[PDB]
């Protein structure tokens, strides 16, 4: 649902943010 | 006179081993052993000290588990400053375990113990079991108190719910607590919280656990399994692994979807089945069919024979030491009363004798 | 609790937690849904065990202690604060976490409030330490003495129960309520000052009694028997187990997918041991050199297929550009864990798995593909000088693969067509 | 480096013997074995100077300790070899003699049970006793005639398996040498290539000479550094209960741990009896569920 795709882009977020680390 | 009193100590041993059973035992184990490494350990009050021995009897513990019983999988959780610490996941590998238990070598041993942490996450790594693997978990123990968050009787409840048993190793003397736990897991059984009373001893009691055990009736399980036999292939060329990835020159082939592995007896980790080895199965196969004890004819009686039947040897002369196996009629000496009824698992005079 | 397959799957914030502490998990979950988008529902549905572990062992936590016990007081002395010590005092007195929170974050600092209270008269207090007026203590912590005096009121409060009366001394001593005798020894009655005030050993003695009960209440936690309680079980029946034994009928199949004659075997046997006792000779057993030849042919013929067997006995070493390694061993690695998860899904055999089987399979033919070409890029970057070799390392788990596909096809025109 | 405890189990039978010489015609070929054998020992007490050799022949009722002499004189060989060689050989040949008078002696009753097992495990218990003794090598040798019917080896398995894991524990390769109409013998063939043996089998009993010779002749002083000749492989795999069939991928008892490459009849163990599941073998019936 629409709910679960910002926790899912909020892990896209965290995935791009652990690269540059 | 000594030859009296070991007769007696002979006699009083085999009072016990006189009763020998077929009983039903578990063979799909399921084996933990936690480690608890704190204050009382770091006592040198046995040379060198008990952290030393435990590691050191722990290696041989691991090494003689898998050779008898390579059909388990083992995990260990070390117990450490008020905290139980995961180490080891269950695995079929022993060596990742033993390299493991080498890390534990080096690092120091403290704090205090917390049986309902262990025993609580011990429970937790437990839990994705299947139905046949048999749970039963080995604690060795040095203190004589717990520090615990909480209660331990509900945790008692919890496991003998999930049919999960346990046999304490304990060093000092008896924990009544521990004897309670011992008790109720093991359907009011004694003869599970052992203490030893040296080195010797804990080797004989580490030896002793290594065996399989028997399960009960009304614990009845009694199902089938699947299984694969794979192939071994020897290629030219070296191929990735499924497991670890990387290049290998041989390995077996998975029977059913036909991927690589790199060591067994192993479960596959593409079509998830478990692969063994006629071998494999076939090990345990003593523990399946036992071998009924060999007794010493008395020096009065006549003899049969004055020499060994299987050895070949002559029979030393007050008593008599020929023991007899009765499912065979012959004599034996007590050297090959030993390799038989321990390193060997058949009796060459019933191998000769037809049925 | 948190031990469900839907709890550990949406628990997001450990299973980002353990990626942050894997780095493979980065480049295996990257690829898996970063790169192919796969459903990491169905990522996180293998690690299940490892999330469930990675839980259970952030999740424990440590049982009470007399950390006041284990405070020494150690000329000068140095402050060596450790913070899950501190803790520890927090949760153990919240008198003291309460005195910290009101004046460290208004008023001073932490080791100096720490100096204040190792100086305080309340720690000697809480501590096994007999107050005294000689000391002065720190009045900035003291104040809260008759805060922590009436904490230990309403503690005692709480702590008081009703008792069995099994073992109710005090319906023992209230057997007859009208003993009239004599006063007992100043010995052995609890001893007071010479103003007949008490020293406070028995309000020591009650401080300690009162940790032990905070002690045992503590574990008694949210996480008639008189019968059981005097049986005698010396005098029982011995317990015996209910073992089953086990018996093992013997009838096995015989192995499946011209006989002699004893007056034959009896005549050979005559003149075989005729020829015995005739002669032997060692010297005749030398060969031919020319059947001879044939068995050095065949023995020479076996060292050589053999030895080439043992001719191929980390991984291997290998002359490849360590970035195309890289990358073929992430196809490699990636393809088989879509392999993993299409095997999931067609052994479980349901209706319900059948779109994710179609889709793993379209994601199956997409690998294959891309296997392609890749080896169409070592095509044109070798001239084939060892894509050769990068297409037979490939090779194994693209024939599963696509082994994988054919049975998917064969399922598929056995229900459907 | 050492002396090599030299093992060596000859299995004599006139059943298969007989039938391998009337399948071919070389009468005497179990004395060209025996004078072949007689050649290697020989060899190797030349080889090293104390690698002693147990000699062990298993007839068709039993055992027999050849050498050495049992713990409670005419001379067939010469006079001009080596003393110590025809100790040993004046030795073997007048055991055979004996063991050869008494199998004619007690010939007309009926044994059906091969007794290689049983020899193995008997000279495994020697070879115990000798290394327990004073470091020595362990290997051990069996020479069989396979012309002979196949009957059953199913009641031989088992206790041959466990002299693999007590070789397995004892570090001695099993080296088997076979001599008959059939190619393969796949517990002999797994059984060396477990223990690290050495399987060969060929027909003609001429040049078996230089064949265990030059083949038969890696010990433990030098094993890593020669390449094993062996060239079959062996799947480990078994045949079945009640179907007698090997089995790729199958089903087991949780207790008996028998192979069952079907269900079996009932739903119960044939091999101990146990019923099972009807849910679980269901489960295992189960087709997978295809979209359509
Ligand atoms: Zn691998
Ligand atoms: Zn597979
Ligand atoms: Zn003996
Ligand atoms: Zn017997
Ligand atoms: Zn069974």
């Amino acid at each position: 649902e629409e709910r679960e795709n910002e926790k899912t882009l909020n892990d896209y977020y965290a995935a791009l943010a652990k690269k540059q680390a | 006179a000594s030859l009296v009193a070991s007769i007696v100590e002979a006699r009083k041993k085999r009072t016990a081993k006189k009763n020998i059973t077929p009983y039903q035992r578990g063979i799909i184990r399921s084996l933990i052993l936690t480690l608890d490494c704190s204050e009382a350990m770091l006592e040198k009050d046995l040379r060198p000290n008990r952290h030393a021995m435990i590691i050191q009897y722990a290696i041989d513990f691991v090494h003689e588990f898998f050779d008898q019983n390579p059909i388990s999988q083992m995990g260990i959780i070390i117990m450490r400053n008020g905290l139980a610490q995961l180490v080891s996941q269950v695995s079929g590998n022993p060596q990742d375990h033993i390299d493991a238990l080498k890390s534990i070598r080096k690092q120091e041993p403290k704090g205090n113990p917390s049986l309902q942490n262990a025993l609580e996450m011990a429970r937790g790594l437990l839990l994705p079991v299947p139905a046949h693997c048999t749970r039963e978990v080995l604690i060795v123990f040095g203190s004589l108190s717990t520090t615990d968050p909480g209660d331990i009787h509900q945790t008692i409840d919890s496991l003998v719910s999930e049919k999960i048993r346990v046999k304490v190793l304990g060093l000092s003397a008896q924990v009544a607590i521990c004897k309670e736990l011992c008790k109720a897991t093991n359907y009011g059984d004694e003869s599970f919280y052992k203490i030893l009373l040296d080195e010797t001893h804990l080797k004989e009691l580490f030896n002793e656990a290594v065996t399989p055990l028997p399960v009960n009736k009304i614990n009845k399980g009694f199902t089938l399994v699947k299984m694969g036999f794979p192939t071994r292939i020897f290629e030219d060329t070296p191929t990735f692994c499924s497991c670890h990835s990387k290049l290998v020159y041989g390995g077996y082939f998975c029977p059913n979807c036909h991927s690589k592995v790199c060591s067994l007896p192993t479960v596959c980790p593409c079509c998830d089945l478990m692969l063994i080895l006629s071998t494999h199965l076939a090990r345990s196969y003593h523990h399946l069919m036992p071998l009924k004890t060999f007794a010493e004819v008395p020096t009065t009686e006549k003899f049969r024979s004055e020499d060994c039947f299987s050895c070949q040897s002559r029979f030393p002369i007050l008593t008599s030491s020929r023991y007899r196996c009765e499912d065979c009629k012959q004599e034996f000496c007590v050297d090959c009363d030993v390799f038989i009824h321990e390193i060997l698992h058949n009796c060459p005079g019933c191998e000769s004798k037809p049925v | 609790d948190s031990l469900s397959k839907e709890k550990l799957l949406t628990n997001l914030k450990l299973q980002q937690s353990l990626l942050k502490g894997n780095k493979v998990l980065m480049k295996v979950f990257q690829e898996t849904v970063i790169n192919a988008g796969l459903p990491p529902s169905e990522f996180w549905s293998t690690r299940i065990p490892l999330l469930r572990a990675f839980a259970l062992s952030t999740s424990q936590k440590v049982g009470p202690y007399n950390v006041l016990s284990t405070i020494k007081p150690v000329n000068k002395v140095n402050v060596n604060l450790s913070r899950e010590k501190i803790l520890n005092i927090f949760e153990n007195y919240p008198i003291v976490k309460k005195a910290y929170t009101d004046n460290v974050p208004k008023n001073f600092k932490e080791p100096e409030f720490w100096a204040r209270f190792f100086s305080s008269k309340l720690f000697r207090k809480l501590r096994g330490e007999k107050i005294m007026q000689n000391d002065r203590g720190d009045v900035i912590i003291d104040r809260y003495l008759t805060l922590d005096q009436e904490f230990d009121r309403k503690d005692d409060d709480m702590l008081l129960h009703p008792v069995k009366k099994i073992i109710d001394l005090d319906g023992n001593i209230q057997d007859d309520p009208v003993v009239r005798g004599n006063r007992p020894d100043f010995t052995m009655q609890p001893g007071v000052d010479i103003n007949g005030n008490s020293d406070g050993t028995v309000d020591i003695l009650k401080g300690m009694n009162r940790l032990s009960e905070k002690m045992i209440m503590a574990l008694k936690n949210e996480y008639n028997d008189e019968r059981n309680e005097l049986k005698i079980d010396d005098l029982n029946e011995s317990y015996k187990t209910n073992y089953a034994i086990i018996h093992l009928k013997r009838n096995a199949h015989e192995k499946t997918t011209l006989k002699v004659s004893n007056q034959q075997m009896l005549q050979q046997l005559s003149l075989v041991m005729d020829n015995l006792i005739n002669k032997l000779d060692l010297n005749q057993v030398v060969p031919n050199n020319e059947v001879s030849n044939k068995i050095n042919k065949r023995v020479i013929t076996a060292i050589k297929i053999n030895a080439k067997q043992a001719k191929h006995n980390l991984e291997v070493k290998s002359t490849l550009p360590i970035d195309l390694l890289e990358s073929c061993r992430m196809l490699h690695t990636t393809c088989c864990e879509f392999l993993k998860h299409f095997y999931i899904h067609f052994q479980s055999g349901e209706q319900k798995q059948a779109s994710t089987v179609k889709k793993l399979y379209n994601h199956l033919k997409d690998c294959i593909e891309k296997l392609n070409e890749l080896f169409q890029d070592v095509l044109n970057g070798d001239g084939e000088s060892m894509s050769n070799t990068c297409t037979a390392y490939l090779k194994p788990v693209l024939n599963s693969i696509t082994l994988a596909t054919h049975k998917y096809d064969e399922y598929f025109n056995e229900y459907n067509n | 480096e050492s002396p090599s405890l030299l093992t060596v189990i000859i299995e004599i039978a006139p059943k298969l013997w007989t039938t391998f010489d009337e399948e071919g015609n070389e009468k005497g070929s179990i004395i060209k074995v025996l004078e072949a054998l007689i050649v290697f020992l020989n060899a190797h007490l030349a080889f090293n100077s104390a690698n002693k050799v147990a000699v062990i022949a298993a007839y068709s009722q039993g055992i027999k300790y050849l050498y050495p002499e049992s713990t409670s004189d005419l001379k067939i060989i010469n006079s001009d070899m080596y003393r110590r060689f025809r100790n040993v050989d004046e030795t073997l040949v007048e055991e055979i003699y004996k063991l050869f008078e008494l199998e004619k002696k007690q010939i007309e009753q009926n044994s059906q049970r091969s007794t290689l097992a049983g020899a193995m495990s008997a000279g495994l218990t020697y070879v115990n006793r000798i290394s327990k003794e004073s470091s020595l090598k362990s290997r051990l040798l069996v020479l069989t005639c396979g012309s002979g019917s196949s009957k059953d080896e199913i009641f031989q398995y088992i206790p041959i398996m466990n002299c693999i894991f007590s070789a397995t524990k004892m570090k001695c390769p099993i080296d088997v040498v076979k001599i008959g109409g059939s190619k393969e013998s796949t517990f002999l063939q797994q059984t060396t290539d477990a223990t690290n043996g050495v399987y060969l089998h060929v027909e003609s009993t001429e040049g078996l000479i230089q064949y265990l010779a030059t083949a038969m002749f890696i010990d433990p002083s030098l094993r890593p550094i020669i390449v094993k000749p062996n060239h079959g492989s062996v799947d480990f795999r078994t045949s079945c209960y009640l179907t007698g069939r090997v089995v790729a991928v199958g089903f087991i008892c949780s207790v008996c741990l028998c192979v069952l490459s079907i269900i079996p009849p009932g739903n119960k163990c044939p091999a101990c009896d146990s019923q099972f599941d009807e849910h679980v073998i269901a489960k295992l019936k189960r087709k997978p569920v295809v979209p359509r």
